[PDB]
């Protein structure tokens, strides 16, 4: 009886489509199939939700019927058939698939009420919209799985927490989830919620830091804007990263370890010099604009390090820098057996062990 | 009873198999071998490419000779009839064209149309400019040609995979080999 | 079903197969890292060696760098093997879905697809093993065939062949890792019963 | 009938390339309402909302959702797990049953180009720039 009832409401569909005229009341004809198959499929328990699919086809192919910003109206009518299709899919206390439903179903009223709300109260759409999003939050975060959706629903609440000035910051202080959408994979959000992040340690005026650890630092910012300067565009954003260093510069706090990423340095053969040999001249490419650090190669022999080749001086500002590393105090009457174990740390008052 | 019809008359008795998912990236993945074991060197590959393609070419002239009887030729009238005509025809279902020779027609150009050793490759840029790729062809080009009693000398002169002119292949006659008779 | 779709010949694919071996003795005993021919080009000079040869100094070769020879072999295979079964996907085989929990079902796959594509002919028998250890089994292995033993030296033989089958080695290791991990997979002999090689996964 | 931006996800939680359309001017384009759509899909595959039935051997289409007037797609293809997503909005929408097979036009010959880019033998093995950068080419020859 279902799978004749599916079929030939298929088919009686089709053919009542074949007629053209009269399709504004034809809606009506489309509303009285609907109903029939959810007659037929009332006691379903993942196939219902499959019914909400014959649902939001249908709540797609009507969206595709009316074409107006006045059938925005309409789709507030659509909103309507939602809720009260709400309150067709109402009739459970707790389920894992009824609330990814309830989810999606709460996801689409709300797409369709922000999009009738910005067609043209202000400050209590923020409250309404945080309100639902909230329940929202909370219905996709009751269940097994769905951490995907459920993280960018918190990076869009803590937006619309930042979307009002607001000192309390969800996602900055979630640098273990900005860490998450930036660590790799991501590009993008997480370019912006590193913005958010710096903008609201912009507006903090306070440094009572982050209690979920040890880390109490005014630093924690500088040390957010590392990553977000290795993730930045290009050198047009570089007064950002420039901004950000001369504020660390100002608020030093030294204790760092950097990966370096952002600048890179190749070495040269050994040679000598009068008085102590200078040996391993290198060259030198970064984004920063200003850079003067005691960089220094170290070197590791059979059992002992040189450590040598440093310059206290530093007004490069180019790729291929070309430093010289004078290696004063050469161990082992300048043996050949040193290898390579090269820290190559450039600390411009924190340390960034390449 | 013409080139053109032994050369199609012999794909009725011919094995055969498909021409793109294997013997394309057969080459490309030899040539991917000699890219990083050379550390992307771009002329080093072309030598190991035209001394793999002699041997080949060395070894493919007796199934050649075998699969359709033929006499010894001698101008280069008679070899660009039957490359062109059968040669490419039977090993690689293609037929180029010939063009550009001399006022002595010492020599000639070998302009190819569907190249099946190169179908979408797109070769990147430091190799666009001193590589050249089907090196496998002008290695076979000597080593068959020089087992019929013909010292020769094929070089590629351009291709589509880096320039705008087409794929290309020059060629000298060098003169005729002597074939050796007595005892001494 | 029947698809007629452009096509090469299957001689010149088996001889190039055939010459790979001495390819990777050529690359590997000249790395140019600082009895032969020469030959004339323009300004230019080649030095090359000829395959039976080649095949020889695999006879007189190191043992180190013997296997330092079959793991390019086993590198070309596994890189031919990747991208000829992700051409194969274009296929859409219906059995597995990936990581290969059902081992056998892909093993359904590769005598029945993966080698009539390579070797023109179904692998003939596959034995159980349900360990994961599954024992492939062709009486006539293609490539092979046209390898003429000398007379009456078979234990020579028997040495200049088996480094040829290196090359399924990667083809089969690398179809097992376009669809995920690499796992232990070896090389057999079997002798044949009625008038080649057989081979070993995980 | 062109798309408003492609995605292509591999096996793990990585984008091979997240391409849009139209770069070069800025035209009110956020990459970052892009990028949210891309992530929840990459959540939406192990829903019971929908299901990828694998009686058939050819890979197939679904309509996952639609957010912010943009309706996306998301075929997974069954074997080599590659998980592909392309949007669209409802002003090229027609909604119609004869573009249904356009869009799956659309999803096989990015997939062909996806497995013709990758089969390039001299592209050194692992996830390199050179993958990204022969795919906006390809991309760019496809949709001006």
């Amino acid at each position: 009886p279902f799978e004749s009832s599916s079929k030939s409401d298929e088919s009686l569909g089709s053919i009542i489509i074949e007629g053209t005229l009269d399709k504004f009341q034809l809606h009506k004809y489309f509303f009285i199939r609907r109903l029939r198959l959810l007659k037929l499929e009332d006691q379903t328990l993942t196939a219902f939700v499959g019914a909400f699919q014959l649902i939001k086809n249908f709540i797609e192919s009507i969206s595709i019927e009316y074409r107006k910003s006045v059938r925005l109206l309409e789709f507030k009518h659509y909103f309507i058939t939602s809720m009260l299709s709400y309150f067709e899919f109402e009739n459970v206390s707790n389920p894992l698939l009824c609330e990814i439903k309830a989810e999606l179903l709460m996801l689409k009223r709300d797409n369709w009420v922000q999009g009738v709300m910005a067609t043209s109260e202000t400050v209590f759409q923020e409250n309404f919209l945080t309100l639902t999003k909230e329940i929202l939050s909370l219905f996709n975060k009751c269940e097994g799985k769905r951490q995907r959706i459920v993280d960018i629903l918190s990076i869009e609440i803590g937006l619309l927490y930042y979307q009002g000035k607001k000192y309390e910051e969800a996602v900055s202080l979630f640098l273990s989830c900005y860490e998450y959408y930036t660590q790799t994979n991501w590009n993008s959000i997480g370019l912006k919620i590193l913005q958010v992040f710096i903008d609201s340690l912009s507006h903090c005026p306070k440094l009572d830091v982050l209690q979920i650890d040890g880390e109490s630092v005014s630093a924690s910012a500088v040390l957010t804007n590392a990553f977000l300067n290795i993730l930045k565009l290009c050198k047009d954003n570089d007064s950002k990263e420039i901004w950000w260093k001369k504020f660390m510069d100002l608020q030093m706090k030294v204790h760092l370890a950097r990966a370096n990423v952002s600048a890179i340095e190749v070495n040269l053969k050994s040679y000598g010099f009068p008085e102590d040999i200078s040996t391993k001249t290198m060259r030198l490419s970064l984004k920063n604009m200003g850079g003067d650090v005691i960089v220094f190669g170290a070197s590791d022999f059979l059992l002992k390090k040189g450590e040598n080749k440093l310059i206290l001086e530093c007004r490069d500002i180019m790729y291929g820098e070309f430093s010289l590393l004078s290696f004063e105090i050469i161990v082992e009457g300048i043996t050949f057996v040193k290898e390579f174990p090269e820290n190559q740390d450039e600390f411009i008052v924190v340390p960034e062990i390449y | 009873r013409s080139l053109k019809a032994m050369g199609e008359e012999i794909w009725k008795n011919k094995t055969e198999k498909i021409n793109t998912e294997l013997f394309t990236l057969t080459y490309g993945s030899i040539v991917a071998q000699l890219c990083q074991d050379y550390e992307r060197d771009f002329n080093k590959v072309n030598d190991h490419l035209y001394s793999m393609g002699y041997n080949i070419g060395c070894r493919l002239i007796e199934d050649f000779l075998a699969r359709t009887a033929l006499p010894r030729c001698e101008n280069l009238v008679k070899t660009s009839e039957v490359l062109s005509k059968c040669a490419f025809k039977i090993f690689l279902n293609i037929t180029p064209n010939i063009t550009n020779w001399s006022h002595n027609k010492d020599t000639f150009s070998l302009i190819l149309d569907e190249n099946p050793l190169a179908d979408f490759v797109e070769l990147p840029m430091d190799a666009m400019k001193s590589l050249w790729y089907s090196n496998i062809l002008c290695g076979v080009l000597k080593g068959s040609l020089e087992m019929v009693q013909l010292d020769c000398d094929v070089w590629f002169v351009s291709d589509i995979l880096r320039g705008d002119s087409q794929t290309e292949i020059k060629v000298k006659l060098n003169r005729i080999l002597k074939d050796e008779i007595p005892i001494g | 079903f029947e698809n007629s779709l452009p096509k090469v010949s299957q001689s010149v694919y088996q001889m190039l197969l055939n010459e790979m071996v001495p390819l990777a003795m050529g690359i590997e005993r000249q790395i140019s890292g600082d009895i032969k021919r020469l030959k004339i080009e323009e300004h230019h000079t080649v030095d090359i060696i000829r395959s039976h040869n080649l095949i020889h100094e695999l006879y007189k070769a190191d043992e180190e760098e013997k296997e330092k020879v079959l793991a390019r072999l086993r590198n070309i295979g596994f890189q031919i093997g990747l991208k000829l079964s992700e051409l194969l996907i274009f296929s859409n085989n219906p059995n597995l879905k990936f990581k290969e929990m059902d081992l056998l079902l892909i093993m359904k796959f590769i005598c029945r697809d993966v080698w009539k594509q390579i070797f023109g002919k179904q692998i003939d028998n596959l034995k159980t093993n349900h360990r994961g250890t599954f024992y492939l089994l062709d009486y006539d292995y293609r490539p092979i065939q046209s390898f003429s033993l000398e007379e009456d030296a078979k234990n020579e033989e028997l040495k200049m062949i088996e480094p040829f089958l290196e090359i399924p080695v990667g083809i089969i290791r690398g179809v097992l890792s376009s669809l995920g991990y690499s796992s232990e997979e070896v090389i057999c002999l079997a002798s044949f019963i009625d008038r080649g090689v057989s081979f070993h996964v995980q | 009938l062109r798309p408003c931006f492609v995605s292509l996800i591999d096996e793990s939680d990585k984008p091979i390339l997240i391409y849009v359309p139209n770069e070069a001017e800025n035209e009110m384009n956020d990459v970052l309402k892009y990028n949210v759509l891309s992530n929840i899909s990459l959540d939406y595959f192990e829903s019971a909302l929908v299901e990828w039935h694998s009686l058939d051997s050819k890979p197939l289409l679904k309509s996952i959702f639609q957010l912010e007037g943009v309706s996306v797609f998301a075929m997974l293809i069954k074997q080599t797990g590659l998980k592909i997503v392309i949007g669209f909005e409802q002003k090229s929408l027609s909604g119609a049953d004869d573009e249904f097979e356009a869009i799956n036009q659309i999803f096989e010959t990015v997939r062909k180009i996806y497995i013709r880019v990758k089969c390039n033998p001299l592209l050194v093995s692992g996830d390199e720039k050179s993958i990204i950068k022969s795919l906006e080419r390809k991309f760019d020859e496809l949709f001006i």
